[PDB]
């Protein structure tokens, strides 16, 4: 069984499964937790950063792609770099060649197409990281969830990483509330923090521990880390 | 490394209080042979833009094709193709600008001079030029070929600077445009009498008129001229 059909991404199991892709998805579940949630005016990202020792830094999980887009990563960081870098290039191309801010919807479509090549090609390997993408554009705020399988989905909010299910359910209830947090950045953030706290167990989210990012109407994708997230615990 | 063959002459344009107008004749000259008499050289892109092109026709025709494709491909996986993520004049222009400068830098230019006139999503008039060398600029009035020489001086007596745009009416503007067109027929050996005019107003949208003609012509005075100096009769 499995041991015969999991050797590579160019093999389908007898059930119609792609194990290498599936195995890829697992490194995500192993990663720390991050949450995304958008109102109609802003989109926030709150992600729990994970240290290695009490003597180390907390792996940076959010990346700015353009002044209007960014994402939080969950899983294999390198693959995150490779992917955000690609997102950076496509954003650049739209600005340069069309003087148009790239549509998050399109950014999504592009990421899916990139991952998919490493899920039907020999010797290649699926990406091992999930991504939460937020952005404000010509049609308001957005939040996109990307999976190495190549699947990308736009949601009012969501969470990924270990214990993600906590926050994912939390938001699923908190919806009617946060989606109405228009014109009040700090609140959405709060909502985000609360949500993120729903997938905790270790210790309470701290200064070196938390990472939040916000994008919106008159707010360029800005990264808040440590000293500045204090007011959000 | 080319040399234009079938060509089209000036394209004139100016922007007014709530829009822009642009025009060009319907001739495809082959040197001194006025060869083709039904050549539209004003290219409507969507509902908020018209791109007028002068220069080599075969390259124009190529740019027509590039423009349709630009439209086709923007519809793709774009739910907002006929709205918020529709092609704006600036997008079309920056694309074309980009191509012109790339073809010049490869030493295989698209032998044209192009004016992109239109109005943006937020209501701003848009008028800008780019040519075979990738040179681009914008002004309340713009024209290529002879029109730069003859039309600009005329069109500018109406709109000499930015502040005059809000004080200028469609009627005023269109009047100007048709006169300039008449002038050009008198002094440009490569002009034709038949032409196309188009207005892009922030309210009426895009009006495109086909089959206009130069009228009100003053030729009667030619009868009192005989000889070239000393001749009496």
């Amino acid at each position: 069984f499995r041991n015969n059909y999991d050797g590579d991404t160019v093999t389908f199991s007898p059930t119609g499964r792609l194990f290498q892709v599936e195995y890829a998805l697992e490194a995500i579940k192993q990663g720390s937790v991050t949450v995304g949630l958008r109102s109609n005016t802003h989109a926030v990202l709150v992600a729990l950063k994970r240290n290695a020792d009490e003597l180390s830094s907390y792996q940076k999980k959010i990346i700015k792609c353009d002044e209007h887009m960014g994402l939080s990563l969950a899983g294999l960081a390198p693959d995150a770099r490779v992917l955000s870098n690609y997102l950076r290039q496509q954003c650049n191309y739209s600005s340069l060649v069309f003087n148009r801010k790239l549509a998050v919807e399109r950014a999504g479509h592009l990421l899916c197409d990139k991952a998919q090549k490493n899920t039907q090609s020999y010797g290649g390997r699926p990406y091992g990281v999930g991504l939460l993408i937020i952005g404000y554009d010509k049609s308001g705020a957005h939040l996109l969830e990307f999976q190495p399988s190549g699947n990308v989905t736009e949601l009012y909010g969501t969470a990924i990483g270990a214990r993600s299910q906590g926050a994912k359910t939390y938001l699923e209830r908190t919806l009617d509330t946060f989606i109405k947090i228009d014109g009040n950045p700090d609140e959405l953030i709060k909502a985000g923090v609360e949500a993120i706290s729903q997938s905790l167990r270790d210790e309470s989210l701290t200064v070196d521990n938390l990472s939040i990012a916000i994008v919106g109407k008159d707010t360029p994708f800005t990264i808040y880390d440590g000293e500045a997230v204090a007011k959000y615990i | 490394t080319q040399q234009p063959i079938v060509t089209g002459t000036s394209v004139i344009s100016m922007k007014y209080d709530n829009g822009v107008i642009i025009a060009a004749d319907n001739l495809g000259s082959y040197g001194s042979l006025l060869r083709f008499n039904g050549v539209e050289r004003l290219i409507p892109v969507g509902d908020n833009t018209v791109v007028g092109i002068s220069g080599d026709i075969s390259d124009m025709q190529h740019i027509e094709r590039l423009l349709k494709d630009l439209v086709t491909e923007n519809a793709y996986d774009n739910p907002l193709a006929d709205a918020e993520e529709a092609l704006e004049p600036s997008y079309i222009f920056e694309y074309l600008a980009t191509v012109m400068y790339q073809r010049r830098s490869k030493m295989n230019p698209l032998w044209n001079a192009i004016i992109v006139a239109g109005v943006q999503s937020n209501g701003d008039q848009f008028l800008r030029y780019v040519n075979l060398l990738g040179v681009t600029y914008s002004s309340p009035t713009l024209a290529t070929g002879f029109g730069a020489h003859m039309a600009n001086p005329l069109l500018r007596k109406v709109v000499d600077r930015e502040s005059d745009i809000p004080k200028t009416t469609v009627q005023v503007a269109e009047e100007a445009i048709v006169n300039a067109m008449r002038v050009l027929y008198y002094r440009d050996a490569r002009s034709s009498r038949n032409f196309s005019l188009a207005i892009i107003d922030k309210n009426t949208g895009l009006t495109f008129k086909k089959n206009l003609q130069v009228e009100n012509m003053k030729w009667d005075f030619a009868k009192d001229i005989k000889g070239y100096g000393t001749q009496k009769i």
